[PDB]
RNA sequence: GCUUGACGAUCAUAGAGCGUUGGAACCACCUGAUCCCUUCCCGAACUCAGAAGUGAAACGACGCAUCGCCGAUGGUAGUGUGGGGUCUCCCCAUGUGAGAGUAGGUCAUCGUCAAGC
RNA sequence: CAACGGAUAAAAGGUACUCCGGGGAUAACAGGCUGAUACCGCCCAAGAGUUCAUAUCGACGGCGGUGUUUGGCACCUCGA
RNA sequence: CCUAAAGAGUAACGGAGGAGUACGAAGGUGCGCUCAGACCGGUCGGAAAUCGGUCGCAGAGUAUAAAGGCAAAAGCGCGC
RNA sequence: ACCAAACCGAUGCAAACUCCGAAUACCCAGAAGUGCCGAGCAUGGGAGACACACGGCGGGUGCUAACGUCCGUCGUGAAAAGGGAAACAACCCAGACCGCCAGCUAAGGUCCCAAAGUUGUGGUUAAGUGGUAAACGAUGUGGGAAGGCUUAGACAGCUA
């Protein structure tokens, strides 16, 4: 249905790409927390910026 | 010493001495062998230098190979000459050596005198290096 | 140093790729000789450039004898 | 005596089969032949080891117990590490009674010391191979293919045809039509 | 469904090599060079008029893996991203993954039309 | 018009007698970085030493150290 | 052509070579045809001339460097 | 009794070799959401700039020397303060609208200088190694798997 992200590092000087995958989720600040629908392509952004990113299920 | 009769082209660049020896890894003629366990590069008068010192030491019968030629000429800039000006001139021959190649091969002696043989090759060459044996597979 | 020279680079190669939609008179490949072949809807001019005499799609088929590449133009 | 003891395989790849090596002091294998699905295993590197000092380790049945179950299989190739020298990997053959198998025997030279070309001649044994690659019958696969020397003169070249061999093995590169040197003799380097 | 010709689809798992076999029809060889037509010479090839002979050559069909050509599973090499080291080179986590070789396959599979059963 | 986007139809030199505007954007001296070279150590041991490799030396080859020569670079200083 | 990192582009007083033309047929079209080389046989030539046969299939050729192409040959000959 | 094209087999190498051949990166199309309320494109007004630097990765050159030099692609400085690396543009963490004598964390740390564990469990080192270093040398010490001899008396010592 739905899963918590938490942006849990900082976006300064990552790849420009992993970036847009961030910005694509709805993501800002760090500790901030967004409510995506678990469709394949937003896994896709997820799994593409994984180590910035902690999932809550 | 060791260098080619001709080739296509004078110069060469420097590229890079990457990956290990999957080919060239195994004693093929002889009995033992004398195999590299580092990487480096070897200079065509290292090769002379540790071939006479294999060769006099058993100096009764046994056949040897030598399982490396230098192929890449290098190339040296004369002292007091300032960097440009086109690259330099052909210098000496060398060989790449990756780990696990070997180098030279014996047959037709013992194990025990062949073992003090590649000790005294090896005394010679910058690289570290192994005794191995033939095998099967 | 006898060796400082060369030529202007000429920007060869496939300028559409195969589900493009095309027009007649479009360029596709830009070629010394032909590593491609003409294949149908599509015409050979006298420095062996492919072009688009119909409109339609991009096939990219390798076909035939000799083991040819093709280019040629389908219905969309 | 030829026993090997394995365990089926489940986790596949590079990543997976580094960390056998790594962590477990295993080796990755594979068991395939006969009429039967390939099977992936593993095996201790202590105990594929130990095996492979013997020298008819490659032209010998081996009887392979993976689980529980027992079945016959023979060593077909063997990877190796390039520069350490240790195995890697091992694949088996498994071994039907009626279908002929490829193997490679080694050879035995034998009264070296009482050649004619050696104490007369004062000439030199070379070994130019020291194996054949055969094909037979898995109940008559010889552990050693033997080669005679007594009667060899100076400058004379033993070829494979000149060798006998057990009945009913083939020699396979002899019946492809091309016979290679095995030894010679040869003057003295000196 | 059976055999032979024409045109295709597909370009070796379809090729090469060896052996056997086919003239009822078709096809091929065949006879002659008057007549259209031809050879930088030659009816060899192109062409014309059929028809006495043969399946020899060619072509087709059927067999065999000897050569060729296809070819896994597993492992290895390389590699995108993140992180480490003793940093000319490597390792770890995650995704991806050959080439060579090995077991083994292969003496093709189809469509339209016309002549005889 | 090849100095090949071609200053004009038409053009070479000296300055230690020199002068102005600038530059550590760029050389010479000294400093820095590097260490090919230089110097000093060590590894191997064919051999020399009547015999005996290491008393004393040591060929063919290999590994370092020091900033110490000849160099490489152009980071500081051309309102010295 | 390489460097050039499998789309294009990409620097050095980096590594290698060519051009400042040729052709009234060396262009158009119709028709027709396949090379280099090897072996055997054959008057003076004899390893290499022209002739016959088998194999070979592109290891030849392409006005001119190198790269990419070439069987509907883009290679070769004849009529218009 | 020397040399030997060619052939057969075994065995290496290639920036200007290729029977093969990735990952990635590039074109194209169709879709969900996000976008600071825009991102793209076009046309006009005004510019500045065309001396770049270091770090990682792929390369040429050099000696796979240089804080050397010449390209490709990222990051930072330029034009970026704060914390860490003793000090330390370019490294690591993180992007400062203002105020607070409130709290939680990152990199890095917790004996004293100096804020926070003289914290707990199991090992190793005796070298102040830690807190600079190569070929090569050595009965330093911990662990593992195996071997050769041995009450038919092993090894060292000694009596022949
Ligand atoms: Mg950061
Ligand atoms: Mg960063
Ligand atoms: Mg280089
Ligand atoms: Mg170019
Ligand atoms: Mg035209
Ligand atoms: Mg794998
Ligand atoms: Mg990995
Ligand atoms: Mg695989
Ligand atoms: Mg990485
Ligand atoms: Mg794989
Ligand atoms: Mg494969
Ligand atoms: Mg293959
Ligand atoms: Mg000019
Ligand atoms: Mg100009
Ligand atoms: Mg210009
Ligand atoms: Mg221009
Ligand atoms: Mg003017
Ligand atoms: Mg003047
Ligand atoms: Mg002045
Ligand atoms: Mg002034
Ligand atoms: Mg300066
Ligand atoms: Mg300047
Ligand atoms: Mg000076
Ligand atoms: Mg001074
Ligand atoms: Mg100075
Ligand atoms: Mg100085
Ligand atoms: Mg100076
Ligand atoms: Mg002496
Ligand atoms: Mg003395
Ligand atoms: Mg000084
Ligand atoms: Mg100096
Ligand atoms: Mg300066
Ligand atoms: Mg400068
Ligand atoms: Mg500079
Ligand atoms: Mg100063
Ligand atoms: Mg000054
Ligand atoms: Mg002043
Ligand atoms: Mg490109
Ligand atoms: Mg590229
Ligand atoms: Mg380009
Ligand atoms: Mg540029
Ligand atoms: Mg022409
Ligand atoms: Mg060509
Ligand atoms: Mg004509
Ligand atoms: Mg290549
Ligand atoms: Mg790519
Ligand atoms: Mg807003
Ligand atoms: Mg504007
Ligand atoms: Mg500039
Ligand atoms: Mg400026
Ligand atoms: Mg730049
Ligand atoms: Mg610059
Ligand atoms: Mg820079
Ligand atoms: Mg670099
Ligand atoms: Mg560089
Ligand atoms: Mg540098
Ligand atoms: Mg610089
Ligand atoms: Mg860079
Ligand atoms: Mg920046
Ligand atoms: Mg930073
Ligand atoms: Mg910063
Ligand atoms: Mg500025
Ligand atoms: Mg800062
Ligand atoms: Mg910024
Ligand atoms: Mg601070
Ligand atoms: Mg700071
Ligand atoms: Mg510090
Ligand atoms: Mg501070
Ligand atoms: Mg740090
Ligand atoms: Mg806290
Ligand atoms: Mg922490
Ligand atoms: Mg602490
Ligand atoms: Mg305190
Ligand atoms: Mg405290
Ligand atoms: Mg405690
Ligand atoms: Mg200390
Ligand atoms: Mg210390």
């Amino acid at each position: 249905a739905t899963v918590k992200v938490t942006l849990v590092k900082s976006l300064n000087g990552r790849l420009a790409n992993h970036k847009a995958c961030v910005k694509g989720l709805g993501l800002r600040r760090i500790n901030h927390t967004v409510e995506v629908q678990d469709t394949p392509e937003n896994r896709g952004m997820i799994n593409k910026a994984y180590y910035l990113l902690r999932v809550e299920g | 010493m060791l260098q080619p009769k001709r080739t296509k082209f004078r110069k060469q660049m420097t590229g890079h001495n990457r990956g290990l020896a999957h080919r060239g890894s195994k004693v093929s003629f002889g009995e033992y062998a004398l195999k590299a366990t580092s990487r480096g590069r070897l200079t065509a008068r290292q090769i002379e230098s540790a071939r006479r010192a294999l060769t006099r030491h058993v100096k009764r019968g046994g056949k040897i190979w030598i399982r490396v030629f230098p192929d890449k000429p290098v190339t040296k800039k004369p002292l007091e000459v300032r960097m440009g000006k086109g690259k330099g001139g052909v210098e000496y021959w060398v060989a790449q050596i990756q780990p696990g190649k070997v180098l030279y091969e014996i047959e037709g002696v013992s194990e025990e005198l062949a073992r003090e043989a590649f000790a005294l090759a090896a005394a010679k060459l910058p690289l570290a290096t192994s005794f191995v044996k033939r095998t099967v597979m | 140093t006898r060796n400082g020279r060369d030529s202007e680079s000429k920007r060869l190669g496939v300028k559409l790729f195969g589900g493009q939609a095309v027009k007649a008179g479009n360029i596709l490949v830009r070629q010394r000789g032909t590593k491609f072949h003409a294949g149908y809807g599509v015409g050979l001019g006298k420095d062996h450039t492919l072009f688009a005499k119909v409109d339609g799609v991009v096939k990219f088929e390798t076909k035939g004898a000799f083991g040819r590449k093709y280019v040629s133009i389908v219905a969309a | 005596d030829f026993i090997l003891n394995a365990q089926v395989r489940s986790d596949l790849g590079k990543g997976a089969s580094r960390r056998l090596r790594r962590n477990a002091g295993l080796v990755p294998a594979v068991v395939y032949g006969g009429d039967k699905e390939p099977q992936s295993v593993t095996l201790e590197l202590r105990e594929i080891a130990k095996l492979l000092e013997n020298e008819a380790a490659f032209s010998h049945v081996i009887a392979l117990n993976v689980g529980g179950a027992k079945e016959t299989v023979l060593i077909k190739a063997l990877q190796r590490h390039p520069a350490k020298g240790f195995v890697m990997h091992a694949d088996f053959l498994r071994v039907v009674a009626d279908h002929k198998l490829t193997a490679h025997v080694p050879l035995h030279f034998i009264n070296e010391e009482v050649a004619v070309g050696v104490k007369q001649a004062g000439g030199e044994i070379s070994h130019t191979i020291s194996e054949v690659e055969v094909s037979c019958l898995p109940k008559d696969l010889p552990e050693f293919i033997e080669v005679d020397m007594a009667k060899v003169e100076l400058g004379q070249i033993v070829h494979l045809s000149d060798l006998k061999a057990p009945k009913g093995v083939e020699l396979v590169q002899l019946a492809h039509g091309n016979d290679l040197a095995v030894a010679n003799i040869h003057a003295s380097r000196v």
